[PDB]
């Protein structure tokens, strides 16, 4: 419980730029945009956008439980993804949705909830119910083909049910 | 009204800190999908920050403290155990796979929005994966391993005269305050329990020094505090800051865990409460950087924080929650308010008004006309 | 086996028109066009607009079996009506899509294969084994709120399964 | 490449004639959706017909004929008795549910692509719903209640000097050729089966009369046609028709009962000699109207009329049938060609050139230079 003074403890402070000098930096190597608040679109076509993608999104799991497909493809997933589209075809209806349905077939997107099998949901709750919430241990013992963070986001999502 | 960004990385959510840890960064991922379900992410423009590399780490920490982070694993564990009691990583502050990841995203959303403030591109721009402030120079503390916050600071320092911070986490903001003690371009306020809480330091003669001597500013708090309590010292206390030390650029860390029921905190806010700072500090329209920090009850750290965001849009949201993948994780109500506790408040107004009076004093110590 | 020869067998002549005199018929009260056959669209896009068509046509029915309601979705009058919002909407795939999903709602498009009840399929089945093939007599006895066309349209649709 | 109009109400296929009966206007459905799943239905202009109003029905039929048949229903039938057996419509041709309508798609159909053809705004249209012939001035024959081709070529003659009518049903055009028996503007060439067959009409020696004399010919026929027999006397007859009577419109009736297997029908031809007809009748390049007709195993006539609108778009598609509402009708084969049967060839080479060139003969009484 002590505040401490020195070099070792204290900042260099940064000094101003001058009014001729520039900071030098590259905004590409920090970000890159993911959605453009100021859009040619309104709020009911974004929403009619994500009906669509939903839709795709359960024919296409109907191409290989009418609402669980539904359900599964009204998950956050497969609406961050419509989201990106959007984005990435430049905020274009007609562009954004032939990149939903690419060759006549449409694009399914599954969380870790949904895309690990029976037997690997079977395999993660013997191993939650015996070694608690110990996720390098689950792995290492019971699904060591899965990577840890795919664990950590099966198991919030298996949380809720 | 005000451009907002937002800064997210899909992976921080799946980050672990351990078994038992209260530290679950899976909670900016509960923010972000309601959020998106709320419609606001609609709303604001959305940045996936690039990875923080050693470089721009090392523009405040030590050469062979990131050296050590972006070293130490799981596997090396036995092997580090020498440096691991130097940097205090290893009980308080965990070793965990993924962490330099983990830190590297927190930083990068940090800097990347004040690069961006600086490049006058945004009005409010939002990290809550940042705000992690108990971070030193040459050690890891309280779930803190690299101080965002001073990094987003420094590059804030490059255009703006006078930064000021100001801290909402109920623990005392010292890492922030320690890496400017000896400085007057930078004032950090900070509103925390004090008396046998942790960091142990944020009393009421903690001042500064040297040149940064009466440029901390410190509010002591004791159990129990209202929205009430609190709105009627952080309003005064605010505008005389802004009165005094006129700042250009606002940096906010939003911690959560001075809500009522916390986990690890013993405060009695609700997010309106909490809120009324965002708001109240929005008002005074200056370029702001608003940070995440503490908060341990999640469900309530998600509520938080997606309602704080509301504010930076100030648009309205009704406290029916939307349909998300978590939405099971909100009780049998599925609201976004929380009340009060019948927790007692142990801040009485008489000891509110003592230190609310010498503190207005030492800010009367600076200069101006 | 004959012939006839006459004024109340053969036809007037129509007069071949001069040059400088007009038929004078009016277009509109002889035809609707329904579809254009030069679009500013490709194989490819209608293509993919009917796999959205038959997206929407399964999440609507979802909306209150995978394979059924996507078999059902896939059948010629949403496929037909498909066609038709292209054209209606000048061949805009982004306005034709806004039609498909009028207010955030999709559109369901059923034939009377499907629209049929439960027991009405039964009484239909009813009355085709009592009365063989004779449609007015199996809704003016079992199915009289149906209109007679619509019995012929469902019978023929039924012939397959 | 010619441009092609098609014309279709979706009406059509749900009228129905009375059980037992062999013309079923389903037909026209089936042909219909199997040309939206081969994607030809994509590649041409599609209408729907307006209904043709008693007044343009009028224009060759009697107005009391017209007028009969708007008010006829199932319901006053035993009040009509009288006027039933001198329109003979009870028996032969039935009376049905939605009648007059069923006249006024199929004539609907006919006239508006005459139009289309006279203000030359196509180079091909299609109407299978139309192309009953046996119908006459003043009575209804052989299925057909409204003469819909001689409404058509009525339009025709309002721009067209010399209109040719060529007829492929298997029943002779008797319709067609007597309402314009003592015209040299049209002429009617039509190939059918004569012996103990329906109309009991249509024999070499029937030429026309007046004006009309040497301008209707006729090609009679027995069992068992080949393709081979057919084009090897279809091109000659035709060929020589263009060179003598040089028209500047054809109306080609595409009548699916000389098609092997039918259930009416006892020729021996399949849908690509069938279709041979129709290829060689458009590479005349004159604008060509395209009817239906006769017609009764209804799979193979869904399969002809398919294909031989690919004809008129000179398009390719494959034996493999498409999926579609009624895919199932189809066999167990699901193929669009039918080959030809057993069936014995009564057309020996001596009497087909002997009818030939009786025909070849009367077609040289026409002027030439
Ligand atoms: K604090
Ligand atoms: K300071
Ligand atoms: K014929
Ligand atoms: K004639
Ligand atoms: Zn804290
Ligand atoms: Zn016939």
């Amino acid at each position: 419980g002590e505040i401490r003074v020195g070099n070792r403890y204290q900042a260099d402070i940064t000094d101003l730029l001058k009014e001729g000098e520039e900071d030098g930096r590259d905004q590409s190597r920090l970000e890159t945009q993911v959605w453009e608040a100021h859009n040619p679109l309104t709020d009911k076509q974004i929403d009619q956008f994500l009906v669509v993608a939903r839709s795709v999104g359960t024919f296409a799991r109907a191409l290989d439980s009418l609402h669980m497909s539904a359900a599964a493809a009204s998950r956050d997933i497969t609406l961050f993804h419509a989201m990106d589209t959007l984005h990435k075809n430049i905020y274009d209806i007609s562009k954004a949705i032939s990149a939903l349905v690419p060759q006549g077939g449409p694009v399914l997107c599954r969380d870790e909830m949904e895309e690990w099998s029976a037997s690997e949901a079977n395999l993660f709750e013997e191993a939650l119910e015996k070694y608690g919430k110990d996720f390098t241990d689950i792995q290492q013992d019971f699904l060591p083909w899965k990577s840890l963070t795919s664990i950590i986001e099966y198991y919030y999502m298996w949380k809720t049910t | 009204r005000r451009k907002v960004c937002y800064y997210y990385d899909g992976d921080v959510g799946n980050y672990y800190y351990g078994q038992g840890h209260p530290m679950k960064p899976h909670r900016i991922r509960m923010t972000h999908n309601l959020l998106l379900n709320y419609g606001l992410y609609r709303k604001m423009e959305i940045y996936r920050p690039h990875k923080a590399n050693a470089e721009e780490m090392t523009k405040y920490h030590s050469d062979d403290y990131i050296k050590f982070l972006r070293s130490i694993r799981p596997d090396n564990m036995s092997e580090y155990s020498k440096q691991m009691q130097r940097f205090n990583v290893g009980e308080d502050c965990p070793v965990f796979d993924g962490l330099f990841e983990f830190c590297q995203l927190s930083t990068g959303g940090s800097v990347a929005s004040a690069v961006k403030l600086n490049k006058q591109q945004t009005d409010i721009a939002v990290n809550w994966a940042g705000g992690l402030h108990h971070a030193k120079k040459s050690e890891a503390s309280g779930f803190c391993y690299v101080n965002d916050i001073v990094l987003a600071i420094l590059e804030l320092l490059k255009y703006h005269q006078r930064v000021l911070y100001i801290d909402i986490d109920i623990h005392h903001g010292d890492g922030v305050e320690e890496a400017f003690y000896t400085t007057d371009r930078v004032m950090t306020v900070s509103f925390h329990k004090y008396g046998e809480y942790f960091p142990g330091t944020g009393d009421l003669r903690d001042i500064g020094a040297g040149k940064g001597k009466y440029y901390a500013v410190n509010y002591p708090l004791r159990d129990g505090i209202d929205d009430e309590s609190y709105e009627a010292i952080f309003k005064p206390v605010m505008s005389k800051v802004m009165e005094m030390f006129q700042p250009s650029a606002v940096v906010l860390q939003c911690g959560s865990d001075s809500l009522s029921g916390d986990r690890l905190g013993c405060f009695n806010l609700t997010i309106k409460g909490h809120a009324k700072c965002v708001e109240f500090v929005k008002s005074f329209n200056l370029p702001m950087l608003m940070l995440g920090g503490g908060g341990y009850t999640i469900r309530n750290v998600a509520r938080c924080w997606t309602y704080e965001t509301a504010v930076a849009l100030d648009t309205e949201i009704p406290n029916e929650l939307p349909y998300n993948d978590y939405f099971e994780y909100f009780g049998p109500d599925f609201k976004l308010h929380i009340s009060p506790s019948n927790m007692t408040n142990q801040n009485t107004n008489e000891y509110l008004e003592k230190i609310k009076q010498r503190l207005f004093e030492n800010l009367r110590m600076l200069p101006h006309a």
